[PDB]
C-alpha cells in the first residue's frame, strides 16, 4: 500500500541513468517540485554558503504572490533592506552592479526582482550545485526518481467509490490512490464500446489533449495525473469534480441571472485562455461539459473533440450543433481559437434563457438548429451583456470578440466584467452561486465483440504519467513523512554496520542490487549486490566478499526476456550457458542493459589487441 | 641518397653479423652433449593447489625466500601466497582491473603489478600498522605494462606494448633510463643474475640483451617465426631461453651470439606462455596453451616431463631460488605447486 | 621511416652488434654442459629428495 523508497545504493544506477539524459543539470532538477524541496533542504540546513542565497529566493517568491500594493510596499522594504542592503553595508554583495540598479530606483509591482532571480540562479548554477550532487540530498532525489520512473498503475492502486458520471463510451468513478490518499476521478472507458462505434481516435485523442493541458496546475480545467489501461478498460486519472455538470443544474435550478452567469463565464474564460495559450481548441463548449466541484467552482472537462492547431489549423465540422462557429459548421473552412469564443456566446446565452440560442421554441431536429447562420437578444438583457454577446456571436471572425490579436484578454476587458478583478477570479475567491448538495452528471442516454491484438496495439502508447502532477501529489501528502521514516531507517542500517565499500578506490563502473536465477523450478531468485567492472561482473552475499563473478569475455549477448510476466536480462555465455537477472525497477533494467552491453563490447575489443589476454589457436 | 645509403649499408651490416655467427658454428650443442646420460622421466606431482583467484591468472612471481609468491589475476587482485600453508598473506585489491604482470622484490618488502593501465604500481607490504598501501605509481609508458622485475627496493625494470623497456627510480618516480630498439610490443623480460644485463622478448620475433647502466642494446637475437611471449636467463648468465607462439622454445648463448638449440615437436602446436630453468639449468620448463607444462632437457632437447593439472591455459610458471618446487598459474584461476 | 636520424641510429647500433667478440659454439656449449654437471648435485628437481628436506611432501610443521 504505502510507497517505499529504494535503498541509498540506488544512487549508483540512477545517477548514470539521468546523466545519459542530461537530467542532472541545475535547470532540470531545480524546476521539479521534489528536486526543489531537496535542494533547499541542503542549502538551508546543510550549507551556510547557500543558506542566504535561497532564503532570498523564497522571500522573493512570497513577494511575487502578494496581492495588493498595500502589502507589496511593506514587504519590498524588508526584502530589500534585510537581504540587499545589509550586505552593501558590509560590502559583500555577490550580484552584478546593474542588478541592484534596476531595483534601486524603482521605489514608490510584483515583478521587480526578476533581474535578481537570474543572478541568484547563476550563484547556484555551479559549485553550489556540485556539492548538492555529492550530498545525501541528491541520493534522496535518486530514491524518489526511481519511484517515479517505476510507476505501473493498475486498478488495484485505487480504491474505487461510487459512480459520479455516466455517458459516452464508459463512466466515471470517484477514487482514492492508496499510496498517497489523494482523491481523484477515474474516467473508465470500455474498449468494446469504443471499437463498436469506431471511436478509437476519439479516445486516443483525449489523452493527447489532456497531456498538452495537464501542466501548470490550472484550476479551471479537469486535468490528468495518470493514464493506464487494463485489457478491457481505458483509465484516466483526473481531477475530482463531484458536483455534477451545468446541464443537470440548469434543469434543477433553472435559468441563471446575469450576475450568477458572470461567475461561470469568468472561470470558463480563464480555462479557455489556458488551452489557447497551449494551442488547443475545445470545440465542444456546452453546459454538459462544465462540471462543478464540492464548493461550486467550475472546470472544463472531456477533451475528446479538442484539437491542436500548433502547426496546422483544423477545418472540419466537429462539435455539438448549436454551438459551432460559422468558420466551423461549414465544410472546408480553417479556424482556431475563434470557434471557442462563439461557443461561449452560445453557451452563455443558454444559461440565461434555458435553451440553446438557435434551438428556438424547443425544436427537436438537429438541422433545425444549424440553419440560422446569419441573433435576437431578449429585451431583459443589460446593455453590457449585449455588447459582450454581440462580439462573441459575430458571424465574421475579423469582427469577433476574442479574435483581434490579444485573445482572451479582449473578452476580459468587456464592460460586462468591469466589476471583476481577474486575479481574484483565478484564485477562486469569488463566491460560487450554486453549491451542490448524487446522480448529477448523466448524458443523453451489446456483447460478442472481438478484441484482437491489432486493437490492443492502438492503445500502445496510452500509459502515461504527468511528472508535475505526480510530484505535486507526493509533495503535499507523504513526501515529508516518508523522508522521515526513510531517514530513521537508513540511520539504523548505517549505525548497525559499526557493530557489524567494495566499489571505492577501484575502477568500478556501476553497482547495485539484482536477483540472479538459481534453480527455476524452485522459484529460486537470489538477491545479490552486483559490482560491474570493465572486465568482469561480480556479486556478493550477506556480509561476504564476492564469491564468484562473470567476465566480460564470456558474455556473448545481453538480451531482454520475460519470466512469469516479469522483465529480466538474458546473458548468453560463451559456453552456451544462460544467465538471467531480474531488476527491481525499469530504470535499473535499462541502465544495466546499456552498461553491460557497452562493457562486454569494449572489453572484448580491447582484449583482442592484447597478446597476453586474447585467445589463440 | 643519404637515406638510401644508410639503408644500403644497414642490410650490408646484417650480413656481416650473420657471417660472424656462422663462423662460430663449428659444432652444435646437441653434438657436445651427445655423450652425457639422459635425465630420465622427471615425475612431479601436485603438492599444493592455491585457490582464491576468481578468474584467469595472468602472471606470478616467487620471492627470494622460496616460500612466498605473488600472483596477478583477471579478478583485479594481487594475492601473496604462503606456498607451505596455502594461506593468503595479502589480498591486495587493485585500482585497475586490467592487470597483466606482477613482481616480488628480492627483499620481499615491495611488490609490483601493472597492465593496460600503462602504470607500474609499487605496493609496500610491511607498513606501519600492517597495511597494504600503494607506495608509488610509475607512470611514463604509452602502452600496456607487460612485465616488470625489481633490481632492489629502489630500481625496477619494466616492459611495455609501446615497444620499449624502462629503468625506474622508485623514490623519485623518474624514468631513469629507456631501452628503445624493439619494433613490436615487448612481452616479457628477464634479469641476469648479476643484474647488469637483461633480455627482453617482443612481438617482433626478436630478443635483445640490454646493459642496465649503459642504457644500450648489446646483442639482438633473431630466429623465432612468431611473437616471443616468454624469456628467462640461464643460471650462469651466459645464455637465455625463449618461448613463442610458434610452438617452439629456443636457447641463445651470449658469447656465441646465436641460437644453440630448439625445443619443439610436431606433436605440439600451441604457443608457449612461460619459461623457466631449474636451479642447475639442466631442466627447461615451459607452460603451453594446451593446458600443460612440459619439462625439457636443456642439454639434449628431449621432452622429459609433463605437468598435467590445469583445465585452461598455463599462463605463467616459476622455480624457487632453491629449486625445491615449481609453481604454475593458469587461466583456470588456480596455482599449483609441483615437486 | 623517412627519417635520416632513424637510419643513422639503426646503422650505429648494427655496428655495436657486429663488432663484438664471439666465441666458438663448441666453447659456449661446453661451458653450459659443464655448469649443469657442476650444480647437478644442488638441483632438487634433478635429483630425488627425501620428505624431510622437501617442505612439500608430507611435512606440515613450519614457522
Ligand atoms: F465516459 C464519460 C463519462 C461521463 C461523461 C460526462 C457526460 C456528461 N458531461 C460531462 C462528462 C464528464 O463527466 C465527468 C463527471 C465527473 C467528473 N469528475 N472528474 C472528471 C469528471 C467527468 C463523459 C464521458
Ligand atoms: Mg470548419
Amino acid at each position: 500500500k504505502k510507497i517505499l523508497l529504494p535503498e541509498p545504493s540506488i544512487r549508483s544506477v540512477m545517477q548514470k541513468y539521468l546523466e545519459d539524459r542530461g537530467e542532472v543539470t541545475f535547470e532540470k532538477i531545480f524546476s521539479q517540485k521534489l528536486g526543489y524541496l531537496l535542494f533547499r533542504d541542503f542549502c538551508l540546513n546543510h550549507l551556510e554558503e547557500a543558506r542566504p542565497l535561497v532564503e532570498f529566493y523564497e522571500e522573493i517568491k512570497k513577494y511575487e504572490k502578494l496581492e495588493t500594493e498595500e502589502e507589496r510596499v511593506a514587504r519590498s522594504r524588508e526584502i530589500f533592506d534585510s537581504y540587499i542592503m545589509k550586505e552593501l553595508l558590509a560590502c559583500s554583495h555577490p550580484f552584478s552592479k546593474s542588478a541592484t540598479e534596476h531595483v534601486q530606483g524603482h521605489l514608490g509591482p510584483p515583478d521587480l526582482f526578476q533581474p535578481y532571480i537570474e543572478e541568484i540562479c547563476q550563484n547556484l548554477r555551479g559549485d553550489v550545485f556540485q556539492k548538492f550532487i555529492e550530498s545525501d540530498k541528491f541520493t534522496r532525489f535518486c530514491q524518489w526518481k526511481n519511484v517515479e520512473l517505476n510507476i505501473h498503475l493498475t486498478m488495484n492502486d485505487f480504491s474505487v467509490h461510487r459512480i459520479i458520471g455516466r455517458g459516452g463510451f464508459g463512466e466515471v468513478y470517484g477514487c482514492r490512490k492508496a499510496d498517497t490518499g489523494k482523491m481523484y476521478a477515474m474516467k473508465c472507458l470500455d474498449k468494446k464500446r469504443i471499437k463498436m462505434k469506431q471511436g478509437e481516435t476519439l479516445a486516443l485523442n483525449e489523452r493527447i489533449m489532456l497531456s498538452l493541458v495537464s501542466t501548470g496546475d490550472c484550476p479551471f480545467i479537469v486535468c490528468m495525473s495518470y493514464a493506464f489501461h487494463t485489457p478491457d478498460k481505458l483509465s484516466f486519472i483526473l481531477d475530482l469534480m463531484n458536483g455534477g455538470d451545468l446541464h443537470y443544474h440548469l434543469s434543477q435550478h433553472g435559468v441563471f441571472s446575469e450576475a450568477d452567469m458572470r461567475f461561470y463565464a469568468a472561470e470558463i474564460i480563464l480555462g479557455l485562455e489556458h488551452m489557447h495559450n497551449r494551442f488547443v481548441v475545445y470545440r465542444d463548449l456546452k453546459p454538459a461539459n462544465i462540471l462543478l466541484d464540492e464548493h461550486g467552482h467550475v472546470r472544463i472537462s472531456d477533451l475528446g473533440l479538442a484539437c491542436d492547431f500548433s502547426k496546422k489549423k483544423p477545418h472540419a465540422s466537429v462539435g455539438t450543433h448549436g454551438y459551432m462557429a460559422p468558420e466551423v459548421l461549414q465544410k472546408g473552412v480553417a479556424y482556431d481559437s475563434s470557434a471557442d469564443w462563439f461557443s461561449l456566446g452560445c453557451m452563455l446565452f443558454k444559461l440565461l434563457r434555458g435553451h440553446s440560442p438557435f434551438r428556438q421554441h424547443k425544436t427537436k431536429d438537429k438541422h433545425e438548429i444549424d440553419r440560422m447562420t446569419l441573433v435576437e437578444l431578449p429585451d431583459s438583457f443589460s446593455p453590457e451583456l449585449r455588447s459582450l454577446l454581440e462580439g462573441l456571436l459575430q458571424r465574421d471572425v475579423n469582427r469577433r470578440l476574442g479574435c483581434l490579436g490579444r485573445g482572451a484578454q479582449e473578452v476580459k476587458e468587456s464592460p460586462f466584467f468591469r466589476s471583476l478583478d481577474w486575479q481574484m477570479v483565478f484564485l477562486q475567491k469569488y463566491p460560487p452561486p450554486l453549491i451542490p448538495p448524487v446522480n448529477a452528471a448523466d448524458a443523453f442516454d451489446t456483447k460478442g465483440i472481438k478484441l484482437l491484438d491489432s486493437d490492443q496495439e492502438l492503445y500502445r502508447n496510452f500509459p502515461l504519467t504527468i511528472s508535475e502532477r505526480w510530484q505535486q501529489e507526493v509533495a503535499e501528502t507523504v513526501f515529508d513523512t516518508i523522508n522521515a521514516e526513510t531517514d530513521r531507517l537508513e540511520a539504523r542500517k548505517k549505525a548497525k554496520n559499526k557493530q557489524l565499500d567494495y566499489a571505492l578506490g577501484k575502477d568500478c563502473i556501476m553497482h547495485g542490487y539484482m536477483s540472479k536465477m538459481g534453480n527455476p523450478f524452485l522459484t529460486q531468485w537470489q538477491r545479490r549486490y552486483f559490482y560491474l567492472f570493465p572486465n568482469r561482473l561480480e556479486w556478493r552475499g550477506e556480509g561476504e566478499a564476492p564469491q564468484s563473478l562473470l567476465t566480460m569475455e564470456e558474455i556473448q549477448s545481453v538480451e531482454e526476456t520475460q519470466i512469469k510476466e516479469r522483465k529480466c536480462l538474458l546473458l548468453k555465455i560463451r559456453g552456451g550457458k544462460q544467465f538471467i537477472l531480474q531488476c527491481d525497477s525499469d530504470p535499473e533494467l535499462v541502465q544495466w542493459k546499456k552498461e553491460l552491453r557497452d562493457a562486454y563490447r569494449e572489453a572484448q575489443q580491447l582484449v583482442q589487441r592484447v597478446p597476453k589476454m586474447k585467445n589463440k589457436p | 641518397s643519404e637515406l638510401d645509403q644508410l639503408r644500403q649499408e644497414a642490410e650490408q651490416l646484417k650480413n656481416q653479423i650473420r657471417d660472424a655467427r656462422k663462423a662460430c658454428a663449428d659444432a652444435t650443442l646437441s653434438q657436445i652433449t651427445n655423450n652425457i646420460d639422459p635425465v630420465g622421466r622427471i615425475q612431479m606431482r601436485t603438492r599444493r593447489t592455491l585457490r582464491g583467484h576468481l578468474a584467469k591468472i595472468y602472471a606470478m612471481h616467487w620471492g627470494t625466500d622460496s616460500r612466498l609468491l605473488v600472483s596477478a589475476s583477471q579478478d583485479g587482485k594481487l594475492i601473496i601466497w604462503d606456498s607451505y600453508t596455502t594461506n593468503k598473506v595479502h589480498a591486495i585489491p587493485l585500482r585497475s582491473s586490467w592487470v597483466m604482470t606482477c613482481a616480488y622484490a628480492p627483499s620481499g618488502n615491495y611488490v609490483a603489478c601493472g597492465g593496460l593501465d600503462n602504470i607500474c604500481s609499487i605496493y609496500n607490504l610491511k607498513t606501519r600498522e600492517g597495511n597494504v598501501r600503494v607506495s608509488r605509481e610509475l607512470a611514463g609508458h604509452t602502452g600496456y605494462l607487460s612485465c616488470c622485475r625489481f633490481l632492489d627496493d629502489n630500481q625496477i625494470v619494466t616492459s611495455s606494448g609501446d615497444t620499449t623497456c624502462a629503468l625506474w627510480d622508485i623514490e623519485t618516480g623518474q624514468q631513469t633510463t629507456t631501452f628503445t630498439g624493439h619494433t613490436g610490443d615487448v612481452m616479457s623480460l628477464s634479469l641476469a643474475p648479476d643484474t647488469r644485463l637483461f633480455v627482453s622478448g617482443a612481438c617482433d620475433a626478436s630478443a635483445k640483451l640490454w646493459d642496465v647502466r649503459e642504457g644500450m642494446c648489446r646483442q639482438t637475437f633473431t630466429g623465432h617465426e612468431s611473437d616471443i611471449n616468454a624469456i628467462c636467463f640461464f643460471p650462469n648468465g651466459n645464455a637465455f631461453a625463449t618461448g613463442s607462439d610458434d610452438a617452439t622454445c629456443r636457447l641463445f648463448d651470449l658469447r656465441a651470439d646465436q641460437e644453440l638449440m630448439t625445443y619443439s615437436h610436431d606433436n605440439i602446436i600451441c604457443g608457449i606462455t612461460s619459461v623457466s630453468f631449474s636451479k642447475s639449468g639442466r631442466l627447461l620448463l615451459a607452460g603451453y596453451d594446451d593446458f600443460n607444462c612440459n619439462v625439457w632437457d636443456a642439454l639434449k632437447a628431449d621432452r622429459a616431463g609433463v605437468l598435467a593439472g590445469h583445465d585452461n591455459r598455463v599462463s605463467c610458471l616459476g622455480v624457487t631460488d632453491d629449486g625445491m618446487a615449481v609453481a604454475t598459474g593458469s587461466w583456470d584461476s588456480f596455482l599449483k605447486i609441483w615437486n | 621511416t623517412a627519417s635520416i636520424a632513424q637510419a643513422r641510429k639503426l646503422v650505429e647500433q648494427l655496428k655495436m652488434e657486429a663488432n663484438i667478440d664471439r666465441i666458438k659454439v663448441s666453447k659456449a656449449a661446453a661451458d653450459l654442459m659443464a655448469y649443469c654437471e657442476a650444480h647437478a648435485k644442488e638441483d632438487p628437481l634433478l635429483t630425488p629428495v627425501p620428505a624431510s628436506e622437501n617442505p612439500f611432501r608430507e611435512k606440515k610443521f613450519f614457522s
